[PDB]
């Protein structure tokens, strides 16, 4: 896979998007009835989630245009959230069709203090899709051996990062751990042996 | 398929790597024994559903017909894996002992996530023999394979005691290489051993450098 | 030719007024990795630059095989295209820290300007040629050169240190 | 000789720092001694962690959480404190910010304790650093506590006005906010002199168990400076 | 949000739960005062308010502002002044907000 | 306007040494009270007794960096002080800045504020749309610069006050040869005044590479 446009992306998104970057706002309402809300634009979202806790609520209003950029899914988003905390935090969510994306949830001695520390732990210690932010794609000039002998123009996509971790972004299915390269020579030496280090 | 389908694909590449290192170290191994496709691998070290059982992967290997020619006493090696994603000081004695008796000289445990501080504090406790520790997630890709990584090579205390006479060197005057160096480990060096590096050069074609291991 | 150029700046001016209208309407998408604002600049810059680039090129081919300045450039004994350009056509865009003349005055270049003027005549684009600058152009230009003089008076001895080290 | 004084400035402080933003104001009596002690109205808690507001006072070892600075001033109830900082009950954001802060000082409920936590012997000193050190311009008189309070309020305001992206970080090089010409120089210089003459004339008066003024310290002193280029004595 | 204080000793209001009856209360920890919940909303974070930044009628006397000859969506005049959001965010957008010398409206140029 | 853009030493200290334009001058140091008073008696309800909610959008006023109370409708407080300076009853050296966009009033007496002079525009033409100064004042030049100021025809604008004014370049205006040229409160005495002693002797400094000048 060299000039595989979509193959490029397929790796990009496999190498940093956080809940914090898709959330337009978050509020914590008082809803003591785990079978209906004190909120209108939420009703449906309850009933349609009982077929195929604490009275304290926490709602998140994610961005639409922001879910198309870094590309995301309520199913995923939450899926992640849920498995982050697990069996001590029941969470729900609407479906990509709606005109307002939302995520409700509750815990499981002073709860207004806890359900607020879990406010952050949600916006800054939870990833969706480390040290590797922005990741652009590029079409480079790579001279190469035509079968017929002569060298010829065979550009191939490449992913450039905006951060540096190697030991890890190396063993990823779809890369060539024989050509990867960070300008951080410090690293290269630590991973590939002083020699390769020198080379850098 | 879930996300466990990949925790296999890796344990496999990590495997082949081990092999390569073992043959490069100076042992027997067929190119095939390295080229065991992912397919014909699954059904060989798996149980029921589709999980791999490592306790059955570990193996031995020995000094090639050749290796005995430059290096006489180079003993036999033993590579081991473990299903305990946190192996400790107890499941240790099983390794520390298994060789101190069989009498090999080269131990190679492949800890998945990490060994206990109580554990490994029992390595240099069985000389002459020596033992090494390699993290899993660090052998997924053979590092030697890299573009920038030039070919290294060991040197009999003969080929060494030669370089020194041939260049009039006082050992210290020779470019060094770290004991905890990625490549140094890969070929399993020791404090006092030399290594000839041979890489491509846009000036002569090939240059021949040497690094002693401090 | 001095005319053919003028209108290569006018048209270039509108290809800016145009993308400014189309920005003051949110009618443009964010090129992945860049801010909606940043991406606005990225074009204005690439617009004025390409404008300026041919502005000069019109004169370059307009100077016969007798033009002395040309001669002193072909011989390779002094100056280049750029030079002719800034002297017979358009001086260019001024700049500091990489971005066209800032807003030192809340939302404006000089007090002689209307707030929020993101145009080129405000951000430091000297449309004039040395042969012909307007105060604004003349100023920005200075702020631009000023950055230049700066490092020629800084990189001068820090470069010498880095040198010294390599030696010792 | 070219940063002007008695003015409010707000600076953002780098990602690596326990402080988010901070506002300062360099103060000095335009005429009379002229102290060079500045006010720091910090804002801990980076743009994330679960965000207090503390300020620095002259001679105080550590820093104090704004609430106390108010009660210690003459404002003891909440909301009467938010009274000074925020000027629009319908600006929940800002107010929100303040919330966590109020909790900080919730433990000190009056002017007694207020001036205390600042360490009978200790309480008295507390006052001092407020009538002669705290935002010393405005006036160091006495019955104006109120005024300084509205400032420290206008300040804590300016802080937030930025930490909420409504006002940029203060332009450090906006020439308008920066020149001590000749005339002024002689001033700060003369004082340094006449003052040594002042306490000189104090010694002749402290020996007479019953003329003296060496008018050479103001003549020769002046010359030295002006001659070389070394102001200070 | 628009939270509340309390009569008696003008202070901050902390919330507590009406266990046995299931409903929200607000209170004080200086005295005893206690009032029911005004709204089920308690806290908001919001990761678009402040773009209209203080626009006193006198905003037609700040000469340093630009002049556009459009016509508000109501009074149909032709003397408007404008700018961009005052939200100093490197990621903001560039839409124009207009004020009219004949009303004090807030019409934009936006179209999405 | 205040400092010359070109004249400044190369290498070493460069930009740490500035020279004044021709028109620039420095403030000297006026008195505050004759203006503190002049205020709390023209709409300035003292800070001492303030109420944030009864007085919402209360434009707060500062004096030399001190907060001397707010004021209700200021639009006038403003165009009164400004009329006071132009007759010459509050030193032409003082600075007054109104920042509507924030609701505040800046008062500066300070000593060390660089300021330049400008023509006043004021749409004061019940005969059109104009510089208070006319060709009758000119040819009239017992008529010093002290009178050009005692008649509100020119103002001393420090850098701060500058922020809230709109300056017109060429008084007049505001051929295939000349350089292409692209609310006003003041006009520029002359652009060639932004230069200081040094450049003033340089011919056509507007035709050379700035770093050379
Ligand atoms: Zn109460
Ligand atoms: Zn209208």
């Amino acid at each position: 896979i060299a000039l595989d446009i979509e193959k490029a992306k397929v790796i990009q998104s496999s190498i940093y998007t956080t809940l914090k970057n898709v959330t337009s706002a978050t509020e914590i309402y008082y809803d003591p009835d785990p079978t209906s809300t004190v909120i209108e634009e939420d009703f449906d979202t309850v009933e349609a989630y009982f077929s195929i806790q604490s009275p304290w609520l926490l709602r998140l209003e994610l961005d639409r245009a922001r879910m198309l950029d870094k590309q995301l899914t309520m199913n995923q988003v939450a899926d992640k959230i849920s498995e982050v905390f697990s069996d001590d935090l029941f969470v729900m969510w609407s479906e990509d069709n709606a005109d307002k994306l939302i995520i409700r949830c509750r815990v499981i001695a002073e709860e207004d203090q806890m359900l607020k520390r879990i406010e952050a732990h949600m916006l800054d210690l939870i990833a969706l899709r480390p040290g590797i932010s922005k990741v652009y794609m590029v079409k480079h000039k790579v001279s190469v051996p035509d079968e017929s002998g002569e060298y010829k123009n065979e550009e191939l996509w490449a992913l450039e990062t905006d951060g540096i971790n190697l030991a890890e972004v190396m063993a990823v299915p779809g890369v060539d751990s024989s050509r990867t390269y960070s300008n951080s020579f410090v690293e290269i030496l630590s991973v590939l042996g002083i020699e390769a280090t020198r080379s850098s | 398929m879930e996300d466990n389908n990949r925790i296999i694909s890796r344990l496999w590449r990590s495997f082949r790597t081990v092999k390569e290192m073992a043959a490069d170290r100076g042992y027997f191994i067929s190119q095939e024994e390295m080229d065991q496709s992912l397919e014909e691998f699954r059904s060989k070290i798996c149980d029921s559903m589709g999980n791999p059982q490592r306790k059955l992967m570990s193996f031995l290997a020995n000094p090639t017909p050749e290796a005995l020619e430059k290096y006489s006493d180079l003993g036999t090696l033993w590579v081991e894996f473990c299903d305990e994603p946190s192996v400790g000081i107890k499941t240790m004695r099983n390794f520390c002992l298994r060789i101190q008796e069989k009498n090999f000289s080269t131990g190679i445990f492949i800890y998945q996530n990490n060994i206990t501080p109580s554990a490994n504090k029992m390595i240099p406790t069985v000389s002459p023999a020596i033992i090494e520790t390699f993290q899993e997630s660090d052998l997924v890709v053979n590092i030697t394979h890299h573009e920038l990584v030039p070919k290294h090579i060991r040197l009999s205390d003969g080929e060494k005691s030669q370089l020194l006479q041939r260049y009039k060197l006082k050992e210290s005057q020779l470019p060094r290489i770290q004991r905890e160096d990625p490549v140094a480990r890969y070929l399993g060096l020791k404090r006092g051993q030399v290594v000839k590096i041979i890489r491509r050069s846009e000036t002569s074609g090939r240059y021949a450098s040497y690094r002693i291991c401090l | 030719t001095m005319k053919e150029i003028t209108h290569a700046i006018s048209s270039a001016k509108e290809q800016v007024q145009e993308i400014i209208y189309k920005a003051q309407h949110n009618e443009l998408e964010l090129k992945p990795g860049m801010t909606l604002r940043e991406s606005f600049e990225g074009e204005v810059s690439r617009t004025l630059n390409d404008a300026r680039d041919s502005a000069g090129r019109s004169a370059e081919m307009n100077l016969k095989d007798l033009n002395n300045v040309k001669q002193m450039v072909s011989a390779g004994s002094k100056g280049s295209f750029i030079n002719i350009a800034q002297m017979s056509a358009c001086v260019g865009q001024q700049m500091v820290e990489g971005k066209r003349i800032a807003f030192g005055f809340a939302d404006r270049s000089l007090p002689h300007f209307t707030k929020d003027d993101f145009s080129p005549e405000s951000k430091g684009f000297v449309e004039n040629s040395y042969l012909r600058l307007t105060p604004q152009e003349f100023f920005f230009h200075a702020m631009a050169g000023r950055e230049g003089l700066i490092d020629t008076a800084v990189k001068t001895a820090e470069t010498g240190y880095i040198q010294r080290r390599l030696v010792k | 000789q070219e940063s002007a004084a008695n003015i409010v400035q707000v600076f953002k402080k780098a990602a690596p720092s326990p402080i988010s933003h901070v506002a300062e104001i360099r103060s000095a009596l335009e005429k009379g001694s002229r102290l060079i002690s500045t006010m720091q109205i910090k804002l801990y808690g980076r743009e994330d962690k679960g965000r207090t507001i503390k300020a620095t006072l002259p001679y105080v070892k550590q820093d104090i959480p704004i609430v106390i600075v108010f009660r210690a001033l003459g404002v003891v109830p909440d909301g009467e404190i938010l009274q000074h900082i925020c000027y629009d009950e319908n600006d929940w954001q800002m107010l929100e910010m303040l919330k966590p802060c109020i909790e900080e000082g919730f433990v000190i409920q009056d002017k007694e304790v207020a001036l205390d936590f600042i360490g009978e012997k200790r309480i008295q000193y507390a006052k001092d650093i407020l009538q002669k050190e705290l935002l010393p311009h405005i006036t160091q008189e006495e019955g104006f506590e109120t005024r300084k309070t509205f400032f420290l309020g206008y300040m804590v305001n300016r802080l937030l006005l930025c930490a909420l992206e409504r006002k940029d970080q203060d332009d450090r090089d906006h020439f308008g906010k920066k020149l001590d010409l000749a005339g002024p120089l002689l001033a700060n210089l003369f004082r340094i002199l006449f003052r040594k003459l002042t306490r000189e004339i104090y010694r002749y008066m402290q020996r007479c168990i019953e003329l003296a003024v060496k008018s050479t310290t103001i003549t020769s002193g002046l010359k030295y400076s002006l001659a070389t280029g070394n102001w200070g004595e | 949000a628009s939270f509340r204080f309390c009569l008696e000793c003008n202070n901050m209001l902390y919330p507590k739960e009406d266990k046995e009856n299931q409903r929200l209360l607000y209170s004080c920890r200086n005295c005893d005062y206690t009032e029911l919940a005004e709204d089920p909303k308690v806290y908001r974070h919001e990761l678009n308010i402040g773009e209209t930044a203080g626009i006193v009628d006198d905003i037609g006397q700040d000469p340093t502002l630009p002049r556009s000859d459009k016509e508000c969506p109501e009074c149909h005049s032709r003397d408007c002044v404008f700018f961009q959001s005052q939200q100093r965010r490197k990621d903001t957008n560039m839409t124009l907000f207009y004020v009219c010398l004949n009303c004090k409206k807030t019409f934009r140029d936006e179209s999405e | 306007g205040l400092v010359c853009p070109a004249e400044t030493p190369e290498g070493q200290a460069c930009g740490l040494v500035k020279n004044l334009s021709l028109l620039s001058g420095i403030s000297i140091g006026s008195p505050s009270e004759p203006i503190i008073n002049f205020l709390e008696e023209w709409g300035m309800e003292p800070l001492e007794d303030y109420d944030p909610a009864q007085h919402t959008k209360s434009t707060r006023i500062f004096v030399n960096g001190v907060w001397t109370g707010i004021h209700r409708d200021p639009s006038m407080l403003v165009s009164t002080m400004r009329d006071l300076r132009r007759s010459g009853a509050i030193s032409p050296e003082v600075s007054i800045i109104r920042d509507i966009r924030e609701r505040e009033f800046k008062i500066f007496t300070d000593v060390g504020r660089v300021y330049r002079p400008l023509f006043i525009v004021e749409d004061d033409e019940s005969k059109d749309n104009e510089l208070r100064i006319t060709k009758e004042h000119i040819r009239k030049i017992v008529y010093g610069w002290s009178s050009l100021v005692t008649s509100g025809v020119i103002e001393y604008v420090d850098g701060e006050e500058e922020e809230t004014i709109m300056i017109a370049m060429t008084p007049e205006d505001l051929d295939t040869a000349k350089r292409i040229k692209p609310t006003f409160t003041h006009c520029e005495i002359h652009p060639s005044m932004i230069l200081g002693v040094a450049a003033s002797i340089i011919p056509f400094p507007d035709h050379n590479q700035s770093p050379r000048n």
